[PDB]
Parts: structure tokens; C-alpha cells; sequence
């Protein structure tokens, strides 16, 4: 699936 | 506890820009990607793009690239959507929606804001003209009569309509507004009542329009 | 883009029924598919993700299947709160897209509309326009035809309809049709009529008045 990078 | 609260309804003229906000409560704002999705009246759902609130990175649907802009302010747990170069096609309800974001990828939109209505028009704010829909003199003996109010040519939405200051609710149908070819809205509110009540019971429709600060009380009687 | 096609667009069912709705994708989306419920005036709610996994708090009567291009959502026994619109959504590639929705409505016994016609008020006429309103009240099923006739001439392009959401209590619909004319055009004719066709009627119904 699409992804927009690491989060916190 | 986990909720998104969005800013209030807006009207803008064509060519202008609108900025809507979405604030996260009850979870860590920077822990989930956030989507913006819009819904035109009577239509389905259209994805605008999404933002990573931690990094600020965005991906915009290419249909909207360079026109729609997503930003965030982490300190206030808030995401912003700027929709620019507006046209009437941009009228609709705009939602922010959190992704579950399992595996740092899109999974599903599990928390939605309440939505922000955006109306794009060159129309001027106007309170409605309220006209009676008078009960038929041919109304059925011992039967049921219909009467109502035509609430015409107002902008923007909404109006509120009550009957007899709220004392009459049963049998009322207040129809969804339609956008007329003129660019102003119109609706009717109707009610069915015993024919025996005509002339004996007074019927008044109360029509309020907050954008124009107007309140109208129209008595509806046999002509 | 990938197109999601939902079927049926409109599903009629009874409380207690088992129903299955379908979502087809124009290209393979693996399992990367979600389902939502939406009610009038409200934001969607997530039901299903990874094509078959129930979201926390969603009732067990909801289930879903599929991979690739074919997906279904099933309600094992419909409850009144389940009559709503359902959407599927894929996330396999950009842009994210949604299906067109499946609206699930309640079946009830056929009910013919009660029909009323309202002439324009004298107050409105003073301002230069005339609105004529035809009301169809409390009918089922939703399909209805309203035709305007002015001096026995069929009208086109000058009317607008509005329909209510299915009533939460009695499961009927109501409909308004509004014919709009300039004052000049209005007084240039006598007989104003709306003709209503609905399957609950033994015969089509005409309600009319003569101007004046």
C-alpha cells in the first residue's frame, strides 16, 4: 500500500 | 476520546482561496498520517491527498497538485488544508480523516472530522423570500389537508424552518434545498393536518437565516 | 487511476435479511481495501480494513471477503441502524479512490402518494415570478414521475424536484416538484396541472387549477 514515511 | 475537530463553514468567491483546519484530540497527532477527502452535495467521496504530521511530507492527488496544499502545526495538534483558485466545482464538505497507518502505510480511515462545508459562489448573502402554500379549499371533509411555505432565493445554506415556534412537528416535511439555476437556494416546508383544523388552528412557518440575520414568521391560511 | 465499481447502487431489503454487496476494482488491489458506512449528515465510519478485518467496535454481523479485483461486504442479519450507504476504498496506489456507494433502503408495503398542487401566492406574483408546487406525500417505493402541463402542453427544463430521505418511522418518501415561470409567462396561460405516475396508484393522478 502507499505510505508517507515514519511517524512518531 | 480520539477525535478530529474541524473549523466552521465557509463561503468564498471564485478564484479565491479557503483555509480549513483540523485539530486532533485524544491521541498523539504525530502518530498517524492524515487524509483530506471531500464530498460534493449528493455525490461520493473524493481523495485530495494526505500528510505526515510528524515530518510534514505530503502527497497530493495529481488532479489537485499545485492547487491544494496541506500543512500542519504540531504545537497545536492541527492540520490545515488550503484549497486555492476556487471554482463552483469545489463546493462540498471537506473532511480530515486519520489513517490507522499500520506498517507506516495506508490501511483505513478510522477517525473522521465532522466535516467543513465550503461554498464557492459569486452570489450575495440574502435572506429568503417566504411565500404561503395555502391549503386547498377542496380539502377533504373529515380528511387531511396539506399546507406549507415556499422558502425561496436565499444564500448561503442553511435556513432553519419551524412551525408554530416548534409546537407543530408531526407531519412536517422540510425538503432538502435545491440550488436554482440562478445560484440561490430554495426549498419548501409542508405539513399535513386535519381538515377540521383549517381556520380553527393558526399555522405559522418560522424561517431563520443566520448569515443574513433574518427571521420571518409567515401565517399560512386558506385563500 | 483505479476505478471501483459497487453493485447494486441501490439495495432494497427487509430488517433481518442477509445481504451481500459487491465492489470490483479495475486493476488488482491485493487486500488493500477498506469498507465504510455513511449516514445522511454524518462522516463515514470505518467497518473493514485489509479487505476482511473488522474495525474495533464494529458489530460481528458485518463481514467482508476478497482479494485482487473482487470484494464483498455482508450483513448477516440487517438491523434498522444498518440502512445506510456503504463505500469501498482502495489504497494500493495513487490516487486513493472510493467506489460510488451502495445505498441500502428498507422495504415496506406499497403506498400511493397523496398529491397536492399549490398555486403561486399573490405576494410572489407582485415580484415578477410564479412558483407552482406539486407535493407527493408519503409514498413507497421511491420511483415516481411528475409531469407538468400548462394548457395541456408538456413542460421541460422549467421544474426542479426535491426528495426526502426515507422516513425513519414509516419508511416512505415525499417529493416536491416546483415549476418556475416569469409573471408574464404565467399570466399567458390558464390551466396548470401536475400529473403523477406511481405504481401504487390504480391510475395516474392529475391535480390542477385554473389561474385566477
Amino acid at each position: 500500500a502507499v505510505g508517507i514515511g515514519a511517524v512518531f | 476520546q480520539e477525535v478530529l475537530v474541524q473549523s466552521g463553514a465557509e463561503v468564498k468567491k471564485p478564484g479565491a482561496s479557503v483555509k480549513v483546519s483540523c485539530r486532533a484530540f485524544g491521541y498523539t497527532f504525530t502518530g498517524n498520517a492524515l487524509h483530506w477527502v471531500r464530498q460534493a452535495p449528493g455525490q461520493g467521496l473524493e481523495w485530495l491527498g494526505w500528510i505526515n504530521p510528524h515530518s510534514g511530507d505530503t502527497t497530493t492527488s495529481q488532479k489537485f497538485q499545485g492547487r491544494v496544499y496541506m500543512t500542519r502545526d504540531k504545537s497545536i495538534n492541527t492540520a490545515f488544508l488550503d484549497v486555492t483558485r476556487l471554482t463552483s466545482d469545489d463546493t462540498g464538505i471537506y473532511y480530515c480523516a486519520r489513517d490507522k497507518y499500520y506498517g507506516n502505510e495506508a490501511v483505513g480511515m478510522d477517525v473522521w472530522g465532522q466535516g467543513t462545508s465550503v461554498t464557492v459562489s459569486s452570489a450575495s448573502t440574502k435572506g429568503p423570500s417566504v411565500f404561503p402554500l395555502a391549503p386547498s379549499s377542496k380539502s377533504t371533509s373529515g380528511g387531511t389537508a396539506a399546507l406549507g411555505c415556499l422558502v425561496k432565493d436565499y444564500f448561503p445554506e442553511p435556513v432553519t424552518v419551524s412551525w408554530n415556534s416548534g409546537a407543530l412537528t408531526s407531519g412536517v416535511h422540510t425538503f432538502p434545498a435545491v440550488l436554482q439555476s440562478s445560484g440561490l437556494y430554495s426549498l419548501s416546508s409542508v405539513v399535513t393536518v386535519p381538515s377540521s383544523s383549517l381556520g380553527t388552528q393558526t399555522y405559522i412557518c418560522n424561517v431563520n437565516h443566520k448569515p443574513s440575520n433574518t427571521k420571518v414568521d409567515k401565517k399560512v391560511e386558506p385563500k | 487511476d483505479i476505478q471501483l465499481t459497487q453493485s447494486p447502487s441501490f439495495l432494497s431489503a427487509s430488517v433481518g435479511d442477509k445481504v451481500t454487496i459487491t465492489c470490483r476494482a479495475s486493476q488488482g488491489v491485493r487486500n488493500e481495501l477498506a469498507w465504510y458506512q455513511q449516514k445522511p449528515g454524518k462522516a463515514p465510519n470505518l467497518l473493514i480494513y485489509y479487505a476482511s478485518t473488522l474495525q474495533s467496535g464494529v458489530p460481528s454481523r458485518f463481514s467482508a471477503t476478497g482479494s485482487g479485483t473482487h470484494f464483498t461486504l455482508t450483513v448477516s442479519s440487517l438491523q434498522p441502524e444498518d440502512f445506510a450507504t456503504y463505500f469501498c476504498q482502495h489504497m494500493s496506489s495513487y490516487p486513493l479512490t472510493f467506489g460510488g456507494g451502495t445505498k441500502v433502503e428498507i422495504k415496506r408495503t406499497v403506498a400511493a402518494p397523496s398529491v397536492f398542487i399549490f398555486p403561486p401566492s399573490d405576494e410572489q406574483l407582485k415580484s415578477g415570478t410564479a412558483s407552482v408546487v406539486c407535493l407527493l406525500n408519503n409514498f413507497y417505493p421511491r420511483e415516481a414521475k411528475v409531469q407538468w402541463k400548462v394548457d395541456n402542453a408538456l413542460q421541460s427544463g422549467n421544474s426542479q424536484e426535491s426528495v426526502t430521505e426515507q422516513d425513519s418511522k414509516d419508511s416512505t418518501y415525499s417529493l416536491s416538484s416546483t415549476l418556475t415561470l416569469s409573471k408574464a409567462d404565467y399570466e399567458k396561460h390558464k390551466v396548470y396541472a401536475c400529473e403523477v405516475t406511481h405504481q401504487g396508484l390504480s391510475s395516474p393522478v392529475t391535480k390542477s387549477f385554473n389561474r385566477g
